Parts: C-alpha cells; sequence; structure tokens
C-alpha cells in the first residue's frame, strides 16, 4: 500500500491587452435577486413488527397410546 | 450511475397565493455550483448601447433646456407580529394492575 | 385564490384592472418573490415604458416616491404588493 | 384538562376539533392524520402550519400569537400552530 | 475577525460592508431594545457621515425586517442585505436610483 | 500515472488561447452568431484535441463539448461511466465571457 | 374613539380652515399626507378600539351614551372617505389651474 | 465476502468535524497554506484509521485555497463496484477560504 | 451492523457529519447524566434541539425511544441514527 508519488505541470495563456476600444459598463443594468432558500419533505415513520394464534386444549403425551398400552 | 448530487435537497416546495395550497416538486436541479458571478462589461452590443446612451442624452439634454418638481416622501409599513417561545407537555396515562382469584 | 383588494391606492380605473389581470397572472404562473415582482415589473415596463418598481413581500417598510397616478399598495391572500414608477 | 387558545368568534378552534376528529378515525398511522390536518388548514387559512400527533410527547416551539392550539383528542394528544 | 453573519446579497466593496457589519453589530447590542426605527436612524444618521460612501445618485435607505421581500432600482453599485445571526434581522442598505 | 487537474490546465489553455482575450472588448466584439459557430465548435475541438495529443502519454480520450446562447434557459451537465478506479477517470470545465456558456467534458480510459 | 377622531377631523379641518391652505397650498399639504400615509399606524394604534367596542356593542348597544361615539368613530372615517375623494378631486383640478 | 462495510457519511464524519475544528477560521497566508494542507491531511488519515474499515483502501485528497473573484469547478469520478468500494466527500467555506476533503474507499480482494 | 463507537452502537456508517455526531455522541449522554433522569420524557430532547440550534445549523428534528423506524430526505449527510443501551436515537437537520 506504500503509494508516494509526485508530480506537476502548469498551463499559462496568451498575453495581449489592445487597450482602444475599452472601458465601458452598461449603467442602466439589471439583475435578479433573492432571499429564498431550497425545501424538502422529510416525511418520518414508526417500523411495526403481531400476529395471532389460537390455544387449543386438550384432546396423550406419546402421539400413540397403543404403545403405552 | 447517472449521478445524484450530494449536498442539495431531493423536493422542493412552496406556498402558492392564488391557489391556497402547497405543491411540492421532487425533481431537483443537480449541477453543483459555486461563485457564480454577474458582469457589467458590454462591447459593442446592439441592445445595450442604444438603451444606454439614449437614457444619457435624453436627460441631459433636458437638463440643458430641480427640472422634475421636488418629490414627495411617503413611509408605509406592515403589521409585525411577535415571536414568543411557549412549550408543554403530555403525560403518559396512568394503568391499574390488580390480581383476583376465581370463586366456585 | 381570492381576488385582489387595494388597501391603498392611486390609480385609474382601468390601469387598476390591469395590474389586477397581471398580480393574478403571475402568482397564478410564478411561485418565488423575486420572480413576481421581476416578471411584474417587465409587464408593466413593456406596457409602461422604463421605470417601473415593485416590492412583493409579508412584512416590510417603505418610504418611496412616485409619478402621481401610478402606485398602488394592494394585497392578495397574505401578499403585500406594492407598485409605483420613478 | 388542558385547552391553550387562539383567535375569537371561534373560526378555526371549532375548525381543528372537527377536522381531527375525523382524522383520527380515518387512519392507523399518525402520517395521515397530521399530514390531513395540516394539508387542510394550509389551504383553509394560512401558509404554513405546523401539527403533531402522539400519546406521549413534550414540545417548545415558536409560533404567531393566537395561532397556536393544543388539545387531548380521546387516548391521543394533538398540537397545532402556525409557524413561518 | 469579523462577527459572524450571512450576507444574503451584497454589492458593494468588500470594506464598506465591513464597515456595515461592525457598526450595525454594536448599534444592535447598544440598541438591545426599542424599535427598529430607532436602529435605522442611528444607522443613517451615522452611514452618512463618514467622508466615505461618497458616490450616491440617491440617498440612504435602509429597511429592517423580519419577514418580507422587495425589489428596488437601487443604484447599480450600492446594496446589501445580510443577517445577524444572534438576533436574525434581515438589514438591507442601499441607495435610491 | 497523470493528473486529471494537468488535462483541465490544457484544455484551458486550448480555449483561452483559441477565443479568450484578456482585453474584455474583442470578446463581445464577438458574440454568438449563427454562421460562425459551426468554425467555432469545430475549431476549439480540433485545437483541444491537438493539445491533447501533443501529450505522448498512452491513455485514451474523447470528447464532447456544448455551446449554449444565453443563461435564460438554464442546462444541467452531468456525467457517468464504468470503468477502472487506478487510471481511468473523466473531466469537466464551464466556461463564460459575456453571452457564450461553453462547457467541455473528456473521458479517459487506460489502454 | 375621541383621540383618535379628534387627530382625523383635525387633518380634515387643516383642509378646510384657512382660506389660504384652501387656494394656495404648501408643504404643509405634504404633511397632510405623511399624516395620510401615518393614517396606516394610526388606525394601528387605534385597532385596539374596534374590537373592544366591538365586544362592548356586542351585549350593549347603548343608545344613550353612544351619541360620542357614533361621533367620533363616523367622524374618523368621514375623514377617510372625504381623503380619498378630496385627494382625488383637488388633486386633478390643482393641476389644472 | 464484506462483512463490514463502508458507507460514505462516517468518513464524511470524521472529515467534517476535522474541518471546523482545525480550520477554525483561518486566512490563506502564502508562506504556509501547503503545509498548513501537510498538516491536516495527515491527521485526518489517522481519522480514517480508526475509521473502522479493514480492508477498504483509503486515497486521501484535500483542496485548500482563497476566494477571490474567482469561480472554480471540482469534479471526480467513481470507478468501482457499486456492491462493496465507495467514497466520501465535503466542502467547507468560509468568507474567505475554502477547503474540500475526498476520502475513496476500495475494498481489498 | 451497527458498529460500535465510544458513544453508542452506531449504524456505521451512518449519514451524518462528525462535528454533529461527536457533539450529539457527547452530548446526549452528557445531557442524561447530568441531571437528567429516564423517567421525564421530552425535557431531553427540549435542551437536545437546544444545543443543536446554538452551535450547529438552526433547523433540526430528533426523535428518540425504545420502538420506531423511519424513511425519509433530510438535508444531505445530516443524519444521526444510533441506539445506546436499547433506545433508538435518530437525529436530522431540514433546510
Amino acid at each position: 500500500i506504500n503509494f508516494q508519488d509526485t508530480e506537476t505541470r502548469y498551463g499559462g495563456i496568451q498575453n495581449q491587452v489592445v487597450n482602444i476600444n475599452q472601458y465601458v459598463q452598461r449603467n442602466p443594468n439589471f439583475i435578479d435577486l433573492d432571499n429564498i432558500a431550497e425545501l424538502s419533505e422529510h416525511s418520518v415513520n414508526t417500523e411495526r413488527v403481531g400476529m395471532s394464534h389460537k390455544e387449543g386444549g386438550w384432546p396423550f403425551k406419546k402421539r400413540i397410546e397403543k404403545d403405552t398400552s | 450511475l447517472e449521478p445524484k448530487n450530494p449536498q442539495a435537497p431531493k423536493n422542493i416546495t412552496v406556498y402558492d397565493y392564488y391557489t391556497r395550497k402547497f405543491k411540492t416538486d421532487e425533481l431537483v436541479d443537480q449541477m453543483i455550483v459555486h461563485f457564480s458571478m454577474d458582469g457589467d462589461y458590454i462591447w459593442k452590443e446592439s441592445n445595450e448601447y442604444k438603451t444606454q446612451e439614449e437614457i444619457r442624452d435624453t436627460k441631459k439634454a433636458l437638463i440643458k433646456e430641480r427640472n422634475k418638481f421636488n418629490y414627495n416622501t411617503r413611509e408605509c409599513q406592515t403589521i409585525n407580529p411577535s415571536i414568543r417561545e411557549r412549550g408543554v407537555s403530555t403525560e403518559p396515562p396512568p394503568s391499574d394492575t390488580i390480581c383476583g382469584n376465581i370463586t366456585q | 385564490n381570492h381576488e385582489p383588494e387595494v388597501k391603498a391606492t392611486d390609480m385609474e380605473e382601468d390601469m387598476i384592472k390591469r395590474v389586477k389581470e397581471i398580480a393574478i397572472n403571475a402568482v397564478k404562473e410564478y411561485k418565488q418573490e423575486k420572480q413576481i415582482a421581476h416578471y411584474i415589473k417587465y409587464e408593466f415596463d413593456k406596457i409602461d415604458g422604463y421605470g417601473w418598481n415593485c416590492i412583493v413581500g409579508r412584512n416590510f417598510g417603505s418610504h418611496i416616491i412616485h409619478q402621481t397616478k401610478k402606485y398602488i399598495f394592494f394585497k392578495i391572500n397574505e401578499l403585500c404588493l406594492l407598485l409605483w414608477k420613478a | 384538562i388542558d385547552m391553550p387558545e387562539n383567535s375569537e368568534m371561534k373560526s378555526m378552534k371549532n375548525d381543528a376539533f372537527s377536522q381531527a376528529k375525523f382524522a383520527v378515525e380515518n387512519y392507523k398511522f399518525e402520517n395521515k392524520i397530521s399530514s390531513h390536518i395540516k394539508k387542510f388548514f394550509d389551504e383553509k387559512y394560512g401558509p404554513n402550519w405546523h401539527c403533531v400527533v402522539g400519546k406521549h410527547f413534550n414540545a417548545y416551539v415558536s409560533y404567531d400569537s393566537k395561532n397556536f392550539i393544543f388539545f387531548y383528542e380521546g387516548q391521543l394528544a394533538i398540537l397545532l400552530y402556525r409557524k413561518g | 475577525p469579523l462577527p459572524p453573519h450571512i450576507i444574503r446579497f451584497n454589492d458593494m466593496a468588500q470594506h464598506l460592508l465591513k464597515k456595515v457589519i461592525r457598526q450595525a453589530d454594536v448599534l444592535i447590542k447598544e440598541n438591545p431594545q426599542g424599535l427598529e426605527k430607532d436602529i435605522a436612524l442611528n444607522l443613517v444618521k451615522f452611514v452618512k457621515s463618514q467622508p466615505e460612501f461618497k458616490i450616491g445618485d440617491g440617498e440612504w435607505q435602509c429597511i429592517i425586517g423580519k419577514n418580507f421581500g422587495c425589489s428596488l432600482t437601487f443604484d447599480a453599485n450600492v446594496l446589501a442585505f445580510f443577517d445577524l445571526l444572534p438576533s436574525r434581522k434581515s438589514i438591507l442598505l442601499f441607495k435610491s436610483g | 500515472e497523470y493528473i486529471s487537474e494537468e488535462v483541465q490546465k490544457a484544455i484551458d489553455d486550448s480555449v483561452k488561447q483559441v477565443f479568450g482575450i484578456k482585453d474584455d472588448s474583442s470578446q463581445v466584439t464577438i458574440t454568438y452568431n449563427k454562421d460562425k459557430v459551426n468554425l467555432w465548435t469545430q475549431q476549439i475541438i480540433d485545437y483541444t484535441i491537438r493539445g491533447l495529443n501533443k501529450l505522448g502519454k498512452h491513455f485514451k480520450y474523447c470528447v464532447t463539448a456544448i455551446l449554449q446562447q444565453t443563461n435564460h434557459a438554464g442546462i444541467s451537465v452531468q456525467i457517468t461511466a464504468y470503468q477502472d478506479t487506478n487510471t481511468d477517470g473523466s473531466l469537466i470545465q464551464c466556461y463564460e465571457i459575456n453571452d457564450i456558456y461553453a462547457i467541455v467534458s473528456v473521458f479517459a480510459m487506460a489502454v | 374613539l375621541d383621540s383618535l377622531t379628534e387627530q382625523t377631523k383635525m387633518l380634515s379641518t387643516k383642509l378646510s380652515k384657512p382660506v389660504k391652505d384652501i387656494d394656495s397650498l404648501g408643504y404643509v399639504m405634504e404633511t397632510l399626507e405623511q399624516i395620510r400615509k401615518e393614517q396606516a399606524e394610526i388606525d394601528m394604534k387605534f385597532n385596539p378600539v374596534q374590537e373592544m367596542y366591538s365586544l362592548l356593542d356586542n351585549y350593549l348597544p347603548g343608545g344613550i351614551t353612544d351619541k360620542d361615539e357614533m361621533d367620533a368613530r363616523s367622524l374618523l372615517r368621514r375623514n377617510w372617505d372625504i381623503l380619498i375623494q378630496q385627494a382625488e378631486i383637488k388633486g386633478k383640478e390643482y393641476q389644472h389651474k | 465476502y464484506i462483512k463490514n462495510r463502508f458507507y460514505p457519511s462516517k468518513i464524511q464524519k470524521i472529515i467534517k468535524e476535522l474541518f471546523e475544528d482545525r480550520l477554525k477560521g483561518v486566512e490563506y497566508d502564502p508562506n504556509n497554506a501547503n503545509q498548513l494542507s501537510e498538516r491536516l491531511v495527515l491527521e485526518l488519515r489517522e481519522k480514517i484509521k480508526r475509521g473502522k474499515v479493514p480492508r477498504y483502501k483509503i486515497g486521501v485528497q484535500v483542496v485548500f485555497g482563497e476566494i477571490k473573484g474567482q469561480g472554480l469547478r471540482i469534479a471526480s469520478k467513481c470507478l468501482w463496484d457499486v456492491q462493496n468500494d465507495n467514497y466520501a466527500s465535503y466542502t467547507y467555506t468560509s468568507e474567505k477560504v475554502y477547503c474540500t476533503g475526498i476520502v475513496f474507499g476500495c475494498y481489498f480482494e | 451492523q451497527y458498529k460500535t463507537f465510544m458513544g453508542a452502537r452506531v449504524l456505521w456508517p451512518p449519514e451524518c457529519a462528525d462535528d454533529i455526531l461527536e457533539g450529539a455522541i457527547r452530548e446526549t449522554q452528557d445531557a442524561l447524566k447530568k441531571f437528567e433522569i429516564a423517567r421525564e420524557g421530552q425535557k431531553i430532547a427540549e435542551h437536545l434541539k437546544k444545543y443543536m440550534d446554538d452551535h450547529f445549523d438552526p433547523y433540526w428534528h430528533v426523535f428518540f425511544g425504545k420502538n420506531f423506524g423511519c424513511q425519509a430526505v433530510h438535508n444531505k449527510n445530516r443524519f444521526i441514527y444510533f441506539y445506546i443501551e436499547k433506545t433508538a436515537f435518530l437525529m436530522y437537520q431540514t433546510q
């Protein structure tokens, strides 16, 4: 897992300053500003586990009575 | 994978003041953005040079003939209810536990 | 749902009706405060040139001016919409 | 035993009872009950409400004056109040 | 270090807003009770005084509120709207355009 | 044996060298043009791939570009693929000058 | 009711009292309109009276002492209606002439 | 066979807590930015050491800078069988600095 | 498989962040130990949400008990779910 390594490189760009027809600002500029935030819905629940049986009264410890008899 | 964007909500709601309901919206935009910057530098556009230079021209010619007669102050404020912090309690209802025998 | 209602106004009748319609349409179409204000400011900039201002909120205070017959403040379903020019 | 108050005329107090009594019987999970109450009151009066249902819970919220209703409905307890 | 806050929208150079934050904070602390009228008046009377804030198309306006929305023809240069976390007062500052 | 940071550096060199000018006036005397947008897209892509094959790396690349006219419409750019952990990957880039909303999406894979 | 009514009727009597402020107005009309903007806040500080007299005249219509109640409350709203009407009409005719 | 698994947000935990309590609103001083990163990267690595993932290999990566009229885009791609391997990523930006950390996780097999 | 944490059984790995975690994982038992008892109900969650809103982001929701379990959608990465001595704690932040 010994994973040492290093690199480096650089880009940049051409340079040219024209400065003949420059320095404008459209003064009657328009922008759209808000004061709002996003939303969501954390809809929560409860986990539920419920089942019924029917207890049946007596009708022998050994299934076959002849074996004991 | 069809990427989901972390650091995002999943659905957007907002109140409609024409139809007095809400209405949620479960499609959320998922493009991470930080530092949008608005600019105001406008170079030989057709639409903006006219609309700026014309208004400055008309204002300055008008003043060359304060000029619009003096304005009038106004005031309006809305009704601001107060914020109170009140907290109440429910209680677990009580229960009884007896024991009885079976008679003859 | 409920129709608009002016709490303070300085407009003519036909001009009141236009802002009524534009407010109803804005609230039916858009659902955000800046979007509604931007849309109504745009509508009245198209119909009445440049210089409209529209404040759309729930509790704010204002000290403004306007052209004498271009001001209105009305409420729709607990929405305070103020509008004026210059 | 406990009945926090709201505006007069019984405009919303009379409404909340009649709505929550249908809500409780109509559903088993509290989800549909509370969502029903809140969704109704949103259409009816306000932009944003808050509702809680349950047998036992304590709470402490900020709200808007005379917009806080709380009642012991049957075995359950229903809290409601406007906020926003 | 500045006091904590949430700039919801700013347009002026950042030092203008620094000054606004510091004075608005110390002013909310010096006037913790009363009406936002006094806050607005003191803030305008302070902000209008400095040799800074030289440029203005109209003049100064400040609005304090807790639940609203607006839209103004603010001067394209100066505009600020932010919040003071302890008291949560949405405060707004600009110059009339 | 690479870095997507430098991949992005090369993409930026390509784009800002082709059309980006430091002095910001020719960039709006060059606004979106129906006639010249074809030349723009093709030449942006060609110069970008020339920058990419300047690299002697044995990895395999593929490129996609998007040019949007105006911010009013809105757009969502999303990426997803299925490749090998160590060496493969991708890259995206958004770009704006005055009235041109450029987007570049590159995939880099091994072999 | 008496206090709020004396205020509104004072505004009306300022509109009507001097032949000067009747013909040649001044900055005093700006103060009248200022009080008209305030009239929101004035009814805001008056609203405790509307609900209270509602509770009173719920089971106590009066008829004996309701004289001054009628005078004052109807005088308030009289100033309000002449406000709307005279504001419009006076604005128009002062524009004409 | 993966009994103990990696899900993103406990490393997302560690990385958040680390970021606030260590950055504490520090400014971007050029002479010590790289070494600040060097310190907190190793601290983060120590934290993932107790991060309770036996075979998940951890490709730590961190970015730290200052925001100054500067638009930026950072993105990565995920490259693994979604059943076992996963990632985590957090961002933390104050008024004038931004530090964002990502941590890979690849189940060894 | 609900791995152990120096505070409690936490679903490892969870969906939240550790200043919130460590804060809650220390603050839940700190609150329960200092002057609080299991006999009282939600005057616990009261102080818990108060402490969370004081330091961390303001809009939290807390649910704890002996029988519950939730699906939902919230703020990304703001989900604390941990058991402690057979008592499930769940917390999530919503913008």
